[PDB]
């Protein structure tokens, strides 16, 4: 039960990880978890505002 | 990764992206191409290091205390709280509620004190660190019966070995830890404001298992807190003034920012 | 009984490491996750939100709400400068304390565009035209409106639309810059001039103020996590 | 052919009408809703009056002077003495509710000014003593609006909240307050600001007496100014309506 | 945790000064309760001199001669958060700094009260 | 000869660890398992069994069998309180020693319902009606039967059925509470009043007693294993 | 996991769940919904930590003794019995018969004693711990021939290394260990009451392999007992009074519980 | 094997238990229900707390002496100062509700007596 | 011969374990063994008692 994942590499390779504890809180950090959702902070308005159209 | 710049040409039209209203509380989100002619660019930059897991998952010293192998002070007790150190604390206070796993690493060093004692022979010093849950019995003295650690997790470390490390699961009666609590513990509102039953972890007790030497020895223990599998909710503005008391956000009024000779000035 | 050989770096403690440790409490059931609003998954999302910037940070104004406001008025002249400051979000005093500046102090490099939003806070009868402009490095800060026009500029006219946005494009030799002050990686100069004089009717104030909001674009990134100088501590609390 | 800057909100038996508004900020993109059977904790059936509790409650007005530092309110505390809502919590141990904050202020074209309307959850405020904590009376002002201080509050032995407007009592930059859901009223473009806030807390439900979930702050970054012969007195009315309120733990009234 | 630990009390002569030292204990606190009332004189003579001590569920009222049979705990529970004392006969000498210490391992809480008599 | 690198935590002794150790005696045949009744597989099963609770724990009564009994009688009045105690099974003296309280002292958190069974121990001719009631936190302990009725209550009538069960529902803000006394996580108040006066015939005692039994429900759990304060030792035996 | 609360509505009927009889010795098992209106709730709490394996499988110090590298006392002998320490003992006494595997960990620390000896040079101290089965020969002196450990399991430990650990299989002539024995070993009932041939494991002997230094050194050895693969039968009430003698359940009469000012009182 | 003279009524967070009852009289054969859209008049949406308002409210007890003539109560008025019910009407112009009256009295076999429990609508005195 | 099992995780991942000794009493504790049977302690009566029905 070994998990093979891609290493952080530059642009323009793989690593194997096994869990030796059943605790699960004893695992390593989830470094490769990049997710972006700024829509809530930037625009929490009720009516969608198109850039081409004037605000008011 | 990040968004790629899009090539644009001179445009004359009724469309007015730059003009907008900031009263709506909506960010304009105007790209460079809307207001000027740009060239197509294939960006390869990635927002990897700016993630909360990458930002908060580092070991930071939160508290260091010392004890002796003789004399009055023979053991050291510290209650688990991250507000002791301003650095780790300020990073954590960025959000309102944070839920995360905790990893503890302890660095222990012993220094021989000045004494008139002669023929001093030292034996490898062994240190015992005991974790006590809230409501658990606390040892009155160094040679107390509590150090049996029947149901209390404890670690024994001998000098010259890698520092002891243990992993703690998220512990909170509430769904998530609360950085800032607005209110009073008492239903009558007659108590310390901001006190919460949440964020209570335990107390750490450190002592020397054996005296080791006839001559006096003093050892300092440093506690490191590394958050793991962290989660964040409700972002808030970063601290602007220096922390005075860990218990309350009490601060001294501080200048919004540094001054300059005048407006129109390009230097500090 | 397997033969093993240790390598340089054994029994060492690196603060930034990713290893597995034993659990102090075994088989512990944690509280179930609850839905809480405004969850954050990346620091950049926070840095993309408009932050009020105190351009007039001079004298005792930083101890008052006057630091954020920017003064404008009706003057018998043209081509005068409303304000001027350099493109140093990490180091410059004006941006060192904004949501963008506060976050840029935990990183060493920064690369991306910057959005500046200016909101006229005058009366409905008050009207005017300004010249928001950004000038590249290698040229002395423009001193007259003739020199400033040469660089990236946006003529702003006061209108039913309360604010106009000036988007500083990323023009740099290297892929990244330095958050700390650095001569090699010079950013540029941002100035504002009067395209036309402010015009008001009778029984109306001729002195108004403007507000500046600074946020990042969708192509802004940071690197090299470092500690922030701002927070200081001499003893434990 | 509707107008973008024209709106009307109807809750219970109360209706508000604005003919000059910017938009509506719905918190962090979450709309007030009831507690689901998966995230609940209290086993007893929740009581939801709905029409009586959820309705617009208009608080006392304030005067916007040229030197007005700012005002603040505790949303749960403010409505504690008004209507059934106030009575309901007096008889209930737990309470979970959402709010809609409609700040109203109007002035003539000639008048020029600017205000900031922002909802800050868990706004723990500092104290001038630097060893004590602010008193309940100083922090909470039911049927009133607590004001900010321009000059720094004197430090001594007492329980007075640091009302410093620039730190805002939270020891943070006033300009960085836009991170929370907010809206701006400028007397040249806006005549009102409407914000919808979902219930936000670590626990599923909490006591509404000793604990305050959110705090409403109105601060003018640019002051109110006008020429002589104009209207000197300019008031500001705040109307707050609870949304999807529900209570648990019936008991004898009191706190 | 002691409510309003730093404060100043002002009373007229012979008015009976009541000093409030109400505390609240955290879950970790599980050690023996020890109360210690120490007074620092305005005379500028030796400071940190104890007047009344409560330990081992027992009370001691003879640690400072000037206050002889004048300091009594206001509450009889004492284990309850309320751990306050009241001086019956206010005098000109009374002026000084009074420190209240509530010690329950782990964690020690201290309250300082400035007393002025008119 | 495999390259290896040690990490922080080597050669350390954690009391609560799960590793493999060599057998002191190799190839040892243990005695075959025999069927023994009342096998236990979980501590909760023990905690779900009714335990007699000493409500009248006052004065020298704790040194006698009188602590467990609860006194009732015929009184020319109504609305009086039979007894009153808080909902603190781990900390309150009344429940600190019950099968439930004894087990709740080895854990830090507890979350679930509690069942209280009251058995009338009077004569067959004796009759009466009581008002068992539980009041939520944030309100002062009810002082009259009018106030107590507001909260969760059960009118109990003496009948051929010897006992009536009062089930305290779980009403808390957080998912768990604290076994040790804690103001934030206040439980509540449990009181009993006289709905109607006890009525007896001639040549019959007007003074009776009641018994209380406290057990846990099918939704009771505990967490954070900790040591029990009760047991103390100064030297080895 | 645990049972989920079921939503209920007001009910008027002949059914009477609350009314019952406690004389039958049957637990009522009445849910909250029977006596009041509840809302459906999906509980996710799990009874994981309350299991006997989780409750009893922790290392607890049972006995610590000391020996010297010179003088009269040169070796330390202790017979295996868990009644030495009140903590682990009370947890074990919860049931009548317990069957489990045993794991032993020893922590050894050496402290230099005060002496007038000069030019003291210390050599890494090596400690030998020998386990003797019941009926096996016991060493008369430190330099006795028994320490050969031909058929007796023994462990040699050098200071500065991780503590020695060995796993022992369940040993009992009987099917399971007996916590409480009611009776006499003698068929004539003229012996110590409660003595049993069951629960007899062995004796542990600890000594210094080498003197190490000219100056006197004293070392203390702590024995830790961690139960594994535990099984429990017949649960019994927990100990109410303090343990006096390990051999007999002899106790001093103790107040059922603590007192309060009066009934109707909400505080202690 | 239930007993005819044994019952339990559960309303809100209150439960009553009787081990010696005769039966239950449901008015004139009609069970309390809400107002239908055909027989309603007030156009505004009705507010129904349900759990708080509908629950058992115990009034003060009385003593049954040998010369006790009798007692009487006004159902709407009696509960006007008790719980949310009392508060609800204080803030509402109109109100429509049904009631369940459980009179309780117990005595020993040796005691002998008789009482009449009756609900009289529109009892103009 | 590696045994893959599920780690203890919260609600609302895997670990591999191998035995290096044939002793078997040399194995780790069976932490993940949650079984409930309180029926014997709570109701050891001969005749099943239904809650709806009266006890006697």
């Amino acid at each position: 039960g070994a998990q093979v994942s891609t290493q952080k590499t530059g642009a323009h390779i793989h690593y194997t990880n096994i869990n030796y504890y059943k605790d699960a809180a004893s695992n390593s950090a989830n470094r490769q978890d990049f997710t972006q959702d700024p829509g809530k902070f930037t625009e929490p308005v009720k009516d969608i505002m198109i850039k081409s159209l004037p605000a008011l | 990764r990040v968004a790629d710049t899009v090539g644009t040409g001179p445009t004359n039209s009724e469309a007015i992206p730059a003009l907008t209203a900031a009263e709506t509380g909506h960010t304009s989100q105007v790209v460079p191409g809307d207001t000027m002619q740009t060239r197509h660019v294939k960006n390869y930059h990635s927002r990897s290091e700016s993630t909360i897991e990458n930002f908060l998952c580092r070991s930071a010293c939160v508290y260091f205390t010392e004890y002796e192998n003789s004399g009055a002070k023979r053991y050291a007790e510290w209650v688990l709280t991250p507000r002791q150190a301003a650095q780790l604390r300020r990073k954590l206070e960025f959000f309102t509620y944070v839920r995360f796993d905790l990893e503890l690493t302890f660095v222990i060093t012993s220094t021989q004190q000045p004494s008139t004692t002669q023929n001093q022979d030292a034996q490898i010093l062994t240190h015992q660190i005991m974790y006590v849950p809230p409501g658990g019995p606390v040892p009155d003295k160094v040679d107390s019966y509590v150090w049996q650690t029947s149901t209390n997790p404890s670690v024994f470390w001998t000098e010259g070995n890698a520092p002891p490390r243990m992993s703690i699961p998220f512990l909170s009666i509430g769904n998530a830890y609360s950085n800032f609590y607005d209110g009073w513990s008492e239903f009558s509102r007659n108590g310390v404001y901001g006190i919460n039953t949440l964020n209570n972890m335990g107390t750490l007790y450190a002592r020397h298992v054996n005296a080791g030497s006839t001559g006096p020895i003093k050892s300092t223990i440093r506690i490191y807190f590394k958050p793991k599998h962290v989660k964040a909710w409700i972002p808030r503005p970063p601290r602007l003034c220096q922390y005075e008391k860990a218990k309350n956000v009490n601060f001294q009024p501080s200048g919004v920012t540094t001054t300059r000779q005048s407006i129109t000035t390009m230097t500090n | 009984g397997l033969p093993t050989m240790n390598t340089p770096g054994s029994c060492q403690f690196l603060t930034s490491d990713d290893f597995q440790s034993p659990s102090a409490m075994p088989q512990y059931d944690v509280t179930p996750e609850m839905r809480i609003p405004g969850e954050v998954k990346n620091l950049m999302e926070i840095a993309e939100v408009d932050s009020v910037v105190p351009v007039q940070n001079v004298g005792e104004k930083v101890n008052s709400m006057e630091a954020y406001q920017i003064p404008v008025r009706s003057n018998e002249g043209s081509g005068t400068q409303v304000f001027g400051f350099p493109l140093q979000p990490g180091y410059s005093s004006v941006f060192s304390r904004t949501l963008l500046g506060e976050i840029l102090n935990y990183y060493t490099h920064w690369s991306g565009s910057i959005k500046l939003t200016f909101m006229f806070c005058g009366s409905a009868m008050a009207t005017g035209k300004f010249l928001l402009a950004y000038s590249p490095p290698g040229a002395g800060a423009p001193t007259k409106r003739v020199d400033a026009m040469l660089g990236t500029h946006v003529v702003w006219d006061v209108g039913l639309q309360s604010s106009c946005v000036l988007c500083i494009p990323w023009i740099s030799q290297t892929h990244y810059r330095y958050v700390t002050s650095d001569e090699y990686t010079a950013g540029g100069f941002i100035t504002c001039w009067y395209q036309t004089n402010i015009v008001v009717p009778a029984d109306a104030q001729s002195s108004c103020y403007i507000m500046c909001f600074v946020s990042a674009c969708n192509d802004f990134s940071v690197r090299l996590l470092k500690d922030t100088p701002f927070i200081s501590q001499q003893n434990f609390f | 052919g509707y107008s973008d800057r024209a709106r009307s909100i109807t809750l219970g038996n109360s209706t508000i009408t604005t003919q000059e508004c910017a938009n509506v900020v719905v918190g962090y993109g979450v709309w007030p809703d009831y507690l689901k059977d998966s995230e609940a904790t209290a086993e007893d059936q929740p009581t939801q009056p709905d029409v009586a509790t959820c309705r617009f409650y208009t608080l006392d007005s304030v005067q916007w002077q040229k030197t007005s530092p700012g005002w603040w309110w505790k949303l749960p505390d403010a409505l504690s003495n008004l209507g059934l809502f106030g009575q309901n919590m007096q008889y209930h141990y737990l309470g979970r509710t959402g709010y809609t904050v409609h700040v109203q202020c109007n002035a003539s074209k000639f008048h020029q000014g600017c205000l900031l309307v922002v909802c800050v959850p868990e706004a723990e405020m500092g104290c001038a003593t630097l060893d004590n904590t602010p008193s309940s009376a100083e922090l909470l002002g039911g049927d009133s609006a607590k004001e900010f201080a321009d000059k720094p509050v004197a430090s001594g032995s007492n329980k007075l909240v640091q009302r410093v407007v620039y730190n805002a009592g939270m020891g943070v930059g006033v300009g960085n307050l836009t991170i929370f859901p907010h809206q701006w009223i400028n007397l040249r473009t806006n005549n009102s600001a409407t914000i919808v806030m979902p219930y936000t807390n670590s626990v599923p439900m909490d006591n509404m007496f000793r604990h305050n979930n959110v705090t409403l702050m109105v601060i003018p970054f640019v002051p109110l100014d006008y020429c002589p012969g104009s209207t000197t007195y300019v008031p500001i009315t705040v109307t707050i309506a609870p949304m999807c309120a529900e209570y648990n733990g019936l008991r004898l009234a009191g706190h | 945790s002691i409510t309003t630990p730093e404060e100043m009390i002002e009373k007229a002569k012979g008015e009976t000064a009541y000093l409030p030292c109400k505390f609240t204990l955290s879950p970790e606190d599980q050690g023996p309760l020890d109360i210690e009332w120490l007074i620092s004189p305005a005379d500028n003579q030796k400071v940190d001199q104890v007047i009344i001590l409560y330990s081992g569920d027992k009370i001691y009222d003879d640690y400072y001669p000037d206050l002889k049979g004048r300091v009594h705990f206001t509450s009889n529970d004492l284990k309850s958060g309320d751990a306050s004392i009241n001086v019956t006969n206010l005098q000109l000498s009374d002026i000084g700094t009074y420190q209240c210490k509530v010690k329950k391992a782990p964690g020690v809480a201290n309250k300082k009260i400035h007393l002025v008599v008119l």
